[PDB]
């Protein structure tokens, strides 16, 4: 059942769903990418919390975990390790062996068929003017512009919310809330929460700046 | 009788000064900004319940301003 | 220059948060003033003390004795 | 469709009514109706007009399908 073991993230977050690079360039992780090597190679991240240290232990992780594969793997003499991953889906552990190495027996997965496309189109298109606005107004984030007329067409919220939540930036905590819910119509809501957040954020922070300027005037 | 009845214990032990301001304070624009002997009272005790004790009430904190009479009452 | 701007920005948030008065205080006893009662030479009279109080400054020892009596006169 | 599992799921339809007078306590049971009972609408202009507005109020149903979870078909 593809067995995977713990292995955790030094500071980055990766999304699902996207072709993204893996670094790994911790030593005491090395161990741990190698006999995941020796389970049909792919790999069972955990993400990485309050401040990292370099201490396996049972109890100073969580059990949710993104799977990677390897492709073809690049080496360096220090330690790091090149990954070109794609990942497939969020995965648990009901049943944890600790180690070394930390070994963990996952179960069947958070799987989830869309129903009724219509509302979540709908949603998709106000999500839709939401980032395309945003980026239209902001751009010290310095993200590219010109690839929305190939993946306009692809219908599927994961997909779309981690194209969008990957190339952009917030802190960790509500990543991973949008990771660990069981809901997905809700999360874009949420995302839309956060978009409009982001807003009234630069709305408010131009009038200030504004009246700063008219106090600078008035002095 | 308050350890008969678990409670704490205090004296307040009046007729020291000759004011009412002790037990009713001054406000935070005055100079002097005593607050309440009660009120210091429910500070040394951190409970709502306890029983106080008041030594010499014959002999009170009157006649310079008006008579704590009906602040005790 | 830079904490100067700092001071700049702080009072633009001030009076974007605690700027808010549309609920005030002194204009709160003017209104005070002119709703209750009154007879209008007491009225007159508390008027020219509201002004006289709001001419000067606040926390000067005669400031207080001045509030104090409009607050017993309403 | 018989299925192994002890769950017998019928498809049925309703086709008309019944009436109860006749009555054994069961298990079994066993009734009888007596007559049919139907009224149909007289002047259906207002009752036109009345599935009109009833179409209209099923629009405005449907409108707020945000969070109810049906297709749109």
């Amino acid at each position: 059942r593809l067995e995977l073991p713990v292995i955790p993230l030094r500071n980055t977050v990766i999304l699902p769903h996207t072709t993204t690079p893996v670094d790994v360039g911790r030593a005491k992780s090395k161990r741990a990418v190698e006999e995941a090597m020796g389970a049909d190679r792919l790999i069972f991240l955990v993400a990485q919390r309050d401040p990292e240290v370099d201490d396996p232990a049972p109890d100073d992780l969580y059990t949710w975990g993104v799977q990677a594969v390897v492709k073809q793997a690049m080496r360096l003499p220090d330690g790091t390790l090149q990954v070109m991953v794609e990942a497939r889906a969020r995965a648990q552990v009901t049943d944890y062996i600790p180690g070394p190495y930390l070994r963990a027996r996952g179960e069947v997965f958070s799987e989830i068929f869309p129903i009724d496309e219509a509302v979540v189109r709908v949603l998709v298109e106000e999500l839709k003017e939401a980032f395309e606005k945003y980026v239209a107004n902001h751009k010290s984030l310095r993200l590219d512009r010109y690839q929305l007329e190939a993946v306009k067409g692809t219908s599927d919220p994961a997909m779309l919310a981690d194209t969008i939540a990957y190339h952009a930036t917030w802190t960790v905590a509500e990543k991973q809330e949008i990771l660990e819910l069981t809901d997905l119509e809700a999360r874009l809501k949420k995302v839309l929460g956060l978009l409009s957040r982001d807003l009234e954020r630069f709305e408010l922070d131009k009038r200030v700046a504004q009246r700063v300027k008219e106090q600078m005037d008035t002095n | 009788i308050a350890r008969s009845m678990n409670r704490k214990f205090h004296r307040i032990s009046l007729g020291g000064v000759r004011d009412e301001a002790e037990i009713r304070g001054h406000r935070r624009t005055y100079i002097g900004a005593m607050p309440g002997k009660l009120i210091h009272a429910m500070k040394q005790v951190g409970v709502i319940n306890p029983v106080i004790l008041l030594d010499e009430i014959d002999k009170m904190s009157s006649d310079w301003r008006g008579d704590p009479a009906s602040a005790m009452l | 220059q830079r904490e100067y701007y700092l001071r700049e920005q702080m009072k633009a948030i001030q009076k974007e948060l605690g700027g808010e008065d549309g609920l005030s205080d002194l204009e709160a006893l003017r209104k005070k003033i002119e709703e209750v009662g009154m007879p209008e030479a007491v009225k007159t009279k508390a008027l020219k003390e509201l002004d006289r109080l709001e001419r000067m400054q606040q926390g000067s020892p005669e400031a207080t004795v001045a509030r104090t009596y409009l607050d017993w006169l309403t």
